[PDB]
């Protein structure tokens, strides 16, 4: 069992930063015969999967960016990108092949760039919702950074929390920002006994809200 | 065209078993090693075992986790792979990826299928309530717009979603699957010009392999 050390588990840099991370082998990876240390790395953006950019520890894959540079004989390798792209964002690992397979923990890197406050948009529950007396109200929070916000709903301008979910998209590949989505979920009769229905979002980038709403009888 | 394609993937109980396929084109399957890697959602990969080549005796390794458990095998006529998963647990639930392989004293390889995900559990199959999401008939500001689709109350994952059959990328958010009891939900938002949206047709397609289900739903206005 050749066990593989990557270390840091994460990083962050902003657009065009130089950024390294280490794997670390319990045994030589370096073939004699060959002269090849049986060391790769390895790429997997966000839902995607894992890509080889690097072999034989330095050894970059055809149509690999010049950016991702391997080093490192024998234990200790370091895959180096010179100047982060947005792009970039993934989790990286390495995994040797000198004896049977294994993949290190990975490191995960992260982009940081300026603040950026979302789009917010709301949403009533659709008609064909309602026909199976269920209602959910959908708020879309898109394209913010940090990563870090908030979203408070309000009924009738009284705050609500039970029935709540969130859930956020991963960093985004081409502006480095995250969205998000709040869905607030009643049941019809519930839905139809109020009014105003709310979604507001604080964010770093303010210390006021970013209010979006709607009446159930507007026009 | 070098491709992998695993299926077989699902919804299997504890104690159960289940057997994974990887088509494969675009290469001499017969001289090729072939491994399976599995990883559970949010988690590292994790190297399962290959099935050498004829070269070498089509003999197979395994790691540790899998000792006893799980058997690959390769239809050679067929040209596919297989992983048979037995005595499954909780512990198994994650995405499976079947990869070429070698021998680093090769120089090429670097292939790896989209990759089949396999959920042990007891839960019941369900498939998704698909709803549109239209701006309310409230005064909507932009020259752009943004639409939506629930996909709610679904089981197992996953489900894939895309807008007029993936003629709609650009401006496509899909917010990840959240758990509520034994259902899960999403939901995907689509932002397009106010001049394209309602005059011309916005599909939300989502289908949701475990159930066999496909739903088209249109977004239209008011
Ligand atoms: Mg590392
Ligand atoms: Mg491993
Ligand atoms: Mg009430
Ligand atoms: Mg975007």
């Amino acid at each position: 069992d050749i066990v593989m050390s990557q270390s840091p588990s994460s990083l962050a840099v902003s657009a065009g930063e130089k950024v390294t991370m280490s794997c670390k082998s319990s045994q030589s990876l370096l073939n004699s015969r060959t002269r090849k240390n049986y060391l790769a790395w390895y790429q997997q953006k966000p839902g995607q999967s894992p890509k080889l950019l690097i072999y034989w520890a330095s050894t970059r894959e055809s149509g690999v960016p010049d950016r991702f540079t391997g080093s490192g004989s024998g234990t200790d390798f370091t895959l180096t990108i010179t100047s982060v792209q947005a792009e970039d964002l993934a989790v990286y690992y390495c995994k040797q092949s000198y004896n049977l397979r294994t993949f290190g923990g990975g490191t995960k890197l992260e982009i940081k760039r300026a603040d950026a406050a979302p789009t917010v948009s709301i949403f009533p529950p659709s008609s064909e919702q309602l026909t199976s007396g269920g209602a959910s109200v959908v708020c879309f929070l898109n394209n913010f950074y940090p990563k870090d916000i908030n979203v408070k709903w309000k009924i009738d301008g009284s705050e609500r929390q039970n029935g709540v979910l969130n859930s956020w998209t991963d960093q985004d590949s081409k502006d480095s920002t995250y969205s998000m989505s709040s869905t607030l979920t009643l049941t019809k009769d519930e839905y139809e006994r109020h009014n105003s229905y709310t979604c507001e979002a604080t964010h770093k980038t303010s210390t006021s809200p970013i209010v979006k709403s709607f009446n159930r009888n507007e026009c | 065209e070098v491709k992998l394609v695993e299926s077989g993937g699902g919804l299997v109980q504890s104690g159960g078993s289940l057997r994974l396929s990887c088509a494969t084109s675009g290469f001499t399957f017969t001289d090729y090693y072939m491994s399976w890697v599995r990883q559970p959602p949010g988690k590292a990969l994790e190297w399962l075992g290959f099935i050498r080549n004829k070269a070498n005796g089509y003999t197979t390794e395994y790691s540790p986790s899998v000792k006893g458990r799980f058997t690959i095998s390769r239809d050679n006529s067929q040209s596919i792979l297989y992983l048979q998963m037995n005595t499954l647990r909780a512990e198994d639930s994650a995405t499976y990826y079947c990869a070429r392989d070698h021998d680093g004293y090769y120089e090429r390889f670097s292939y790896w299928g989209q990759g089949t995900l396999v959920t042990v559990s007891a839960a019941k199959t369900t498939p998704p309530s698909v709803y549109p999401l239209a701006p309310g008939s409230a005064a909507q500001t932009n020259s752009m717009v943004t639409l939506g689709c629930l996909v709610k109350g679904y089981f197992p994952e996953p489900v894939t979603v895309t807008w007029n059959s993936g003629s709609l990328s650009s401006g496509v958010h899909t917010f990840p699957a959240v758990l509520q009891s034994d259902l899960y939900t999403l939901s995907s938002s689509v932002t397009v010009p106010s001049s394209t949206w309602p005059s011309e047709t916005v599909t939300c397609n989502v289908a949701h392999p475990a159930s066999s289900t496909k739903v088209d739903k249109k977004i239209v206005p008011r």
